[PDB]
């Protein structure tokens, strides 16, 4: 058997907005691929444009789990904005707990993005580009208050190592990538440069010791990176003209695995050229990552799509075929569509694009 | 204001509509909501087959005068006389019984398909909710029926359509045993595989119940791909089952025929013709203008016959009246027209679910063969041309060697029958497959050859020419309606270019070759057009061909002869007025004449409005709306195709006639 | 109980050339009905590869490979045209000049490249002991002096972004080749043992040629394998100069598509047999690489493909220990199909490399 059931559901809006509902349900008669079972986890990801004057967006995200029976959680407030095109600043704080451990971090982190070219022969020829080289540059600087035993204890062991062992830059990937993280950074396309501290210092806080990290790293994609190949496609920063929420999460058993995802964001859908517009291109990170955990076991699958076109929208080119038009909206459901969500589960990154015009 | 007027024409505009005989299109429903229709309609199928057993008493057991006879419930007697429901018994006790039989068959169906009715309509209404248990089934993933449902199916109900061809051949393997049990219970008929009785039909519901249980299995365990109807299957699964279907049910037809006509049949049908039948509607004991009732003994006005009182329906022997064969024909030309009707709209559905994927760019995005086959734009020109070139030799042959036979009939151009096509028979080595092989034979293979081949030029040009033709290639154009009728008097003119007006072509050629069967079922001599007619030589045709049978009459004699039994009864001729009535109407939408009929209605609408006011009083805001030419031309199909065969039941209905004694030659 | 079938249906066919020749016919039609890895569908794509002995001499072939291809409605064309020579059995030099269109863009260059192949080692003990050695560890040393006329303005544009990008960033070397590799061909690398090592720039600079400015990039590269790759392990075998005694074609092309992949593959070569001892030829060991590059990218739907091969021997040869075993043989050639055959067709299509070994003498 081992047959999988999925609904997802699309409820886009018009005009000029690229705003649209994506809820989607998931069952899969199959045993996760994780060591520590079962393993349930809840993320709730809220977006509010603080001030609209110059981009800054505060994105909220709370990753609440239990692994084998161990209470994880890590909340983390980030006010985002982009400087230029090819710069992003983040502001905020977070916090981490797992069992009775909790430590609160605050950081003031830039990503800077460049692609390795600019060239305008590919642009004006490729329509739709998936594939787009480049690095980020990460210049983190996450302080960390040293109040527990254990803190100080990390703190010690990290300057020490820091200050020893000379291999630490890249010796530090080994640790920072936990378990199959470093091989899904291979399969992706990813690879890390080896990271640089600019300064590791510690001192008297509000109420103790504090441990300051300014230390900085990049890593480049080779074109599946959707961090790097579609960098102000991920950050819709200036559609945002009212709150986003995304609530999801998987409840996975030792037999099976349960995922929920909500979702009301910008950037659902974007234009495609002579006045069609399109779902958003499929992220291919995730469709990578997860075919090295959706290829353990054979599984039939009815899934079901529900893409709810606004008022006097029509697609056109729905590529596997629809099933059944239904007013402004969509089904597809088995044959084509079926096979191809087979192959995205297994690791296949084809193309489903769903053109539209109105 | 005159705008006020433009968006009243613009609203039968043949751009894409509502079209109001599209509700039930399959583009807006679902595999489940196809599931409840097709429950419904086979429970009001219930229905009406409960209706027609009703029809079929006679002696209502609890006493009663019963039903005279129609062809409804003649076309499905010798079936039930066949199952044990129904007898060809002369006395009224062995006929109560009958009756009794068809009463609870007749119940038994109503209730059978208001069950079927109340579960299509839940299917319909995605409401698969058990009352008595309050729960809900899946119609994605559900478990059949049970235990039966894990032995078979464990769990994992069919997610797609060539998945769900195993369990529906299961459910069929189901059906043909239910059948068998039900034979070997309720209607005795135990299985004996001797394929001379009822018995063998029991034992055959049963090989063939293991023979789709086995199919059923191997198809559940290995699916087969023709790929694209999984997607589309609303269209493209529905049209090649629809074809699929189409040439099963001429399959039927002429399994009929053959069958009914076996010795292993005759007390089935051929016993028919010991019968005497009181059809409605047929010649009924007349009266004299002075009629006073008083019953028990005519006083003034005596009626035809002392017997038969007041407005009784005169009997009609079985013999004279060939309802043996009548009902023969009238069941086989219903499947074969069906079979017919049921391929071009196949091909057509086909034709509409192929243009949508050639507009949308899938046409090239498919990988079965069956469309990268045709995918050439040159083999689709080889092949049309080789069917029209096969047609054109096939029927310029078979109707020049008709011509020549009527010639030779009439003595025209001092001709003789000697010098027809009466020596040109079927070969030996198929003269196996007719009674009394002649030229009427040869005939009529080569004139359901040529029509097939006409009818499939305009199937080719509907599964080719979807959406472009070299033609409208070669001009800069291309169809993306399915149903537009033209694109104007350009290029001197592009009318019915589209796959609905190509199927409209091809209902219109079929009609030759499809009626021509009808001449042949009724023995009718299609060899020649004037047969029997006592002109020159066509009474010369039994005694120079040395036929055994005498045929009713040549294709243009076929409407004197046997029309004097048309005639002769009140409800074939006001079918045949009908009929008339309704098929030359399809010329006023056929001919090229909507926009006359646009003007003359604008004229109309300015009239009425004026004669509501130099008369009347009051706004007269109404206007007169034209049938556009894809209405029209849809319109029409239905009218001209109608009125042809309202009347070839006429032909069918109005009795055999196709005696066996060739009559001597003129001399 | 049962699976998601999405059938895929192939013929192979291979007629081998009689004598001591390894000419042999070789020709593929394929068609999958399943969605290919491809992000931008539908992707076609036609391939011509023909070579030519220009002189026995000193073995230089006349090699060229013209790949025109539509990807999403974008006309792809890359045509190359190459004179390659072994001067000594570890070094290959080839001259030559080709070009590449996408859309309205394009541009030629000719090149002059020397590739240089080391095994990591020679010991006669593995020589004498493994009769079909398949992994080699070894490195290719790629030398390549190209030249690009910078014509067009992106040409001149793309000019003045790299070398300004070279002098000014130091992690050139190395983050060359994440452009390098767009995509999956990055993740392909490690996948198939190859390992990329930092290219070395010895100079960019431009000068005026025929017609203008000609951009030439001296760079080298070298590649290693881990003995998985074919180009490093079986370098000597996949350029039989020696034996092309007459043009050799390889025509092929795949119409890749939303629902499937359709595959024509028509070729005539040397080297399509090899010897084994004896006088007991055998087809050529299979490829390592594109076994194992089709392996990350076909197993993404579960399929029962139904794989027929064909292979015609040369008079009064017999076909010896084919494993798995051939399903039938008409007295002259052999036929594969079902039972354990279709199993390695599943096999190597998924990525495996179980060896399907056939062997025949006279
Ligand atoms: C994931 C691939 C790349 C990566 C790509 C990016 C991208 C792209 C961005 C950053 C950005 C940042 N990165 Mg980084 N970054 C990575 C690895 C890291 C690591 C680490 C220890 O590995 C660290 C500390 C950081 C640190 C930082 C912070 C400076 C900053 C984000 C803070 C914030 O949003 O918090 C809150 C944390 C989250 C919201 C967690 C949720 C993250 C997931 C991926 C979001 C999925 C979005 C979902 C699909 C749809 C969202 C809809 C809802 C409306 C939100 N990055 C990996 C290697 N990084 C952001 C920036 O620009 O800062 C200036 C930014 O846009
Ligand atoms: C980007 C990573 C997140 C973070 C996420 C987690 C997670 C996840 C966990 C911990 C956990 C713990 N955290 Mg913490 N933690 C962060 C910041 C800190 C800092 C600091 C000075 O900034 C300190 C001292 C600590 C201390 C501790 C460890 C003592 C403790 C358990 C060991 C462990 O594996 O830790 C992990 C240590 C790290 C990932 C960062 C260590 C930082 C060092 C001390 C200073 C930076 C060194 C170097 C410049 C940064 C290299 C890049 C990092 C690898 C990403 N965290 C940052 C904000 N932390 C555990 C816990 O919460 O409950 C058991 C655990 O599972
Ligand atoms: C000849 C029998 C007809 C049929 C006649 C009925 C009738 C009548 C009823 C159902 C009802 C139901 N049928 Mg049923 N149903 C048919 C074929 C199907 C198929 C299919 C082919 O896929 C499906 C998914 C269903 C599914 C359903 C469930 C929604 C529901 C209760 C199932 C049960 O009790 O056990 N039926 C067969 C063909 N089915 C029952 C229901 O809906 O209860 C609310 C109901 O009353
Ligand atoms: C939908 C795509 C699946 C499919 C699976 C099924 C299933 C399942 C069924 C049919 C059914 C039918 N199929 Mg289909 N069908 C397909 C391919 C074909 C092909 C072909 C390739 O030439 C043909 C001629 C047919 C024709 C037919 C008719 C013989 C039959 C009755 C149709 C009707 O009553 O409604 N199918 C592909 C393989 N087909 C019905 C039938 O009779 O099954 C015995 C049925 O239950
Ligand atoms: C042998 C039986 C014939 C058949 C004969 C009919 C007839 C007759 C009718 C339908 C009707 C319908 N059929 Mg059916 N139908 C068949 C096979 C199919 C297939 C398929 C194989 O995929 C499909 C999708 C359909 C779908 C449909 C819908 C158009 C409709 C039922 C819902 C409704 O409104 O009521 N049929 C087979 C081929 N079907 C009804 C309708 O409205 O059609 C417009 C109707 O009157
Ligand atoms: C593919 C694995 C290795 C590789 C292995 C080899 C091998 C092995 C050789 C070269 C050779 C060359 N390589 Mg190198 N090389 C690679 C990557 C590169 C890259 C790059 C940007 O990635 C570049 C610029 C080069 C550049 C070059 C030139 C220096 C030189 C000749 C090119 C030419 O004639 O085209 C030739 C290319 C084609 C004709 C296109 C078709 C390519 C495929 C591989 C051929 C398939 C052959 C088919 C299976 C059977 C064909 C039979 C018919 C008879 C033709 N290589 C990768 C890393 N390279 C050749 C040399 O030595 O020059 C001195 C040589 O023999
Ligand atoms: C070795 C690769 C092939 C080649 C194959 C392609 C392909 C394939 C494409 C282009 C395309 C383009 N080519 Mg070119 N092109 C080559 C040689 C050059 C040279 C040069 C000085 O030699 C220049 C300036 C260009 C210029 C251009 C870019 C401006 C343009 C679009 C961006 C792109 O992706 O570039 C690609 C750039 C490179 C692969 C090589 C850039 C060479 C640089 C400037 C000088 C060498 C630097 C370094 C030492 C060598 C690095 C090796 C490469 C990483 C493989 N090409 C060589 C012969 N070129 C695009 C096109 O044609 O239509 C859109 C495209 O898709
Ligand atoms: C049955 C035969 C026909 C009519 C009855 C008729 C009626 C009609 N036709 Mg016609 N017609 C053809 C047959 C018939 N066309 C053919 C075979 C062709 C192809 C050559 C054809 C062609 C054109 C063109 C080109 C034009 C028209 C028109 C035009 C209108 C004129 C308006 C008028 O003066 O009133 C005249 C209308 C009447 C006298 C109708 C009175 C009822 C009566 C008792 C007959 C009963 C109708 C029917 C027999 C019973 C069915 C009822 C149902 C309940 C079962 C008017 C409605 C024109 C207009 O629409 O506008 C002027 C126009 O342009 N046609
Ligand atoms: C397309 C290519 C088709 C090629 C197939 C050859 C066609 C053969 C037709 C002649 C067969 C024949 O006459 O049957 C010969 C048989 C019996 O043949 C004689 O027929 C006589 C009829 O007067 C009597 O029945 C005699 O008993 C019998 O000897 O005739 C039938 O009963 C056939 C049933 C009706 C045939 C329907 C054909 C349906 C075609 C629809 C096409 C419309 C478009
Ligand atoms: C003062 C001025 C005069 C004002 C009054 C004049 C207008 C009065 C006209 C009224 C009667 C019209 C005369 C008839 C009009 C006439 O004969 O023309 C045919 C008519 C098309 O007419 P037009 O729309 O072009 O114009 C008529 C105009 O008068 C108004 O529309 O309608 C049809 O096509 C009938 C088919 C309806 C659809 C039925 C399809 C078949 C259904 C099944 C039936 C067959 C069973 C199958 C058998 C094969
Ligand atoms: S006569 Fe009528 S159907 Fe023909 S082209 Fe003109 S408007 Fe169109
Ligand atoms: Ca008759």
């Amino acid at each position: 058997v081992t047959t999988a059931h999925s609904d997802y559901e699309i409820v886009l809006e018009g005009g000029s907005s690229s705003w649209g509902k994506v809820k989607a349900r998931a069952k899969v008669n199959a045993p996760p691929a994780s060591p520590l079972l079962p393993a349930d986890c809840d993320v709730k990801l809220n977006v509010k444009p603080l001030d609209p004057a110059k981009g800054f967006v505060r994105i909220s995200a709370v990753f609440e789990s239990i692994v084998d029976s161990t209470k994880n959680k890590l909340t983390i407030e980030a006010d985002i904005a982009n400087e230029t095109k090819e710069r992003r600043i983040s502001v905020g704080e977070g916090m981490v707990s797992v069992g009775d451990f909790s430590h609160t971090f605050s950081f003031e982190g830039s990503v800077v993005n460049l692609f390795y070219y600019r060239s305008d022969a590919v642009r004006r020829n490729v329509p739709n580009p998936i594939y787009m080289q480049g690095r980020q540059f990460h210049d983190i600087l996450m302080k960390v208050p040293l109040d527990n035993n254990d803190l100080i204890d990390t703190w010690e062991g990290t300057v020490k190592a820091i200050g020893s062992t000379g291999a630490f830059n890249d010796w530090i990937r080994d640790f920072w990538f936990i378990g199959p993280a470093f091989t899904a950074l291979n399969e992706g396309g990813q690879r890390i440069s080896r990271i640089e501290v600019n300064g590791l210092n510690t001192e008297s806080g509000p109420k103790g010791p504090v441990g300051v990290s300014r230390w900085r790293f990049s890593h480049g994609g080779s074109g599946m990176v959707d961090s790097i190949s579609r960098w102000a496609e991920l950050f819709p920063s200036d559609k945002l003209n009212r709150p986003a929420q995304v609530e999801a999460g998987f409840r996975s058993d030792s037999q099976g695995i349960e995922v929920k995802v909500d979702g009301e964001f910008p950037g659902v859908s974007v234009d495609a050229g002579g006045g069609l517009r399109r779902i958003l291109n499929h992220p291919l990170i995730p469709l990578v990552h997860h075919g090295m955990v959706g290829k353990f076991n054979n599984f039939n699958v009815d899934a079901q799509l529900k893409v709810v076109l606004p008022k006097g929208y029509k697609i056109r080119y729905a590529a596997p075929q629809y099933r059944s038009q239904n007013l402004e909206e969509y089904r597809w459901s088995g044959g084509a569509y079926a096979r191809w969500v087979e192959h995205v589960c297994k690791g296949g990154v084809g193309q489903f694009e769903i053109l539209y015009a109105q | 204001d005159a705008a006020k007027m433009r968006r009243f024409l613009f609203q039968r505009t043949e751009t894409r509509s509502t079209k109001w005989y599209q509700i039930f299109d399959t583009e807006k429903l679902d595999d489940e909501q196809v599931v409840g229709g097709h429950l419904a309609l086979l429970g009001v199928l219930g229905f009406i087959m409960g209706i027609y057993y009703i029809s079929g008493i006679q002696v209502f057991p609890w006493g009663a005068p019963g039903f005279h006879d129609n062809w409804f419930y003649l076309t499905i007697k010798p079936r039930m006389v066949s199952l044990g429901i129904d007898t060809y018994s002369t006395k009224t006790a062995d006929l109560e019984a009958a009756g009794a039989r068809l009463l609870g068959w007749a119940a038994f169906h109503f209730l059978v398909g208001s069950v079927l009715i109340f579960g299509g309509w839940r299917h319909w209404t995605h409401n698969l909710t058990n009352p008595f248990t309050g729960r809900c089934g899946n119609f994605r993933d559900f478990r059949f029926l049970g235990k039966f449902g894990d032995v078979v199916f464990n769990g994992t109900s069919a997610k797609s359509y060539k998945e769900a061809l195993g369990p529906h051949a299961v459910y069929m393997s189901l059906l043909f045993l239910g059948w068998g049990i039900v034979m070997w219970a309720i209607l005795g008929f135990a299985p004996i595989p001797d394929f001379q009785t009822i018995n063998s039909e029991t034992f055959m519901s049963f090989v063939f119940a293991v023979i789709f249980f086995a199919l059923g299995i191997y198809w559940w365990n290995n699916p087969p791909n023709a790929a694209i109807h999984l997607n589309d299957d609303m269209k493209a699964a529905f049209s090649v089952h629809l074809t699929a279907i189409g040439y099963i049910n001429i399959a039927l037809g002429c399994i009929a025929f053959v069958a009914f006509q076996q010795p292993s049949f005759a007390p089935y049908y051929k016993e028919l013709d010991k019968l005497v039948f009181y059809l409605y509607g047929e010649p009924f004991n007349r009266v004299s203008f002075n009629f006073v009732e008083q019953g028990g003994k005519v006083i003034s006005g005596a009626k035809e016959f002392a017997d038969f009182p007041a407005y009784a329906i005169l009997p009609k022997s079985g013999e004279a009246f060939g309802m043996a064969r009548v009902v023969t024909n009238l069941i086989v030309f219903n499947h074969i027209i069906c079979g017919v009707l049921y391929v071009f709209a196949g091909v057509y559905h086909g034709g509409q679910y192929l243009l949508k994927i050639q507009l949308n760019g899938m046409y090239n995005q498919i990988k079965s063969i069956w469309i990268t086959k045709g995918r050439d734009q040159e083999v689709q020109v080889k092949i049309l041309g080789t069917v029209m070139a096969l047609c054109f030799a096939t029927m310029l042959s078979v109707y020049a060697v008709i011509v020549w036979n009527t010639i030779c009939e009439l003595n025209i151009f001092g001709t003789n029958i000697t010098m027809s096509f009466y020596w040109l028979k079927p070969l030996p080595i198929f003269q196996w497959m007719f009674a009394d092989p002649s030229i009427n034979d040869w005939v009529m293979a080569h004139v359901i050859t040529a029509g097939s081949l006409f009818s499939l030029i305009a199937l080719v040009r509907i599964a080719f020419f979807a959406h472009t033709s070299p033609l409208w290639d070669d001009l800069g154009l291309k169809k993306n309606s399915y149903s537009f009728p033209c694109l104007g008097p350009v290029y001197g003119g592009t009318c019915g270019v589209s796959i609905q007006d190509q199927l409209w072509f091809a209902m219109l050629w079929g009609i030759k070759g499809l009626s021509a069967v009808c001449w042949y079922i009724d023995g009718a001599w299609i060899a020649s057009m004037m047969y029997g007619v006592p002109a020159a030589d066509a009474k010369a045709w039994d005694s120079i061909a040395h036929l055994h049978h005498h045929y009713t009459s040549g294709i243009f004699y076929y409407f004197w002869t046997e029309t004097v039994t048309i005639f002769s009864s009140s409800h074939l001729s006001t079918i045949l007025m009908i009929g008339h009535l309704v098929w030359f109407i399809s010329f006023a939408v056929w001919f090229e004449d909507r926009g006359s009929r646009l003007e003359g209605a604008d004229i109309q609408t300015r009239t009425i409005r004026w004669l509501g006011k130099k008369f009347l009083n009051r706004d007269v805001n109404f206007r007169f709306p034209v049938l556009t030419i894809s209405d029209s031309k849809l319109a029409g199909t239905f009218l001209y195709f109608g009125g042809t065969f309202m009347l070839v039941f006429l032909f069918l209905a109005n009795g055999f006639y196709q005696t066996n004694s060739p009559l001597p030659p003129p001399v």
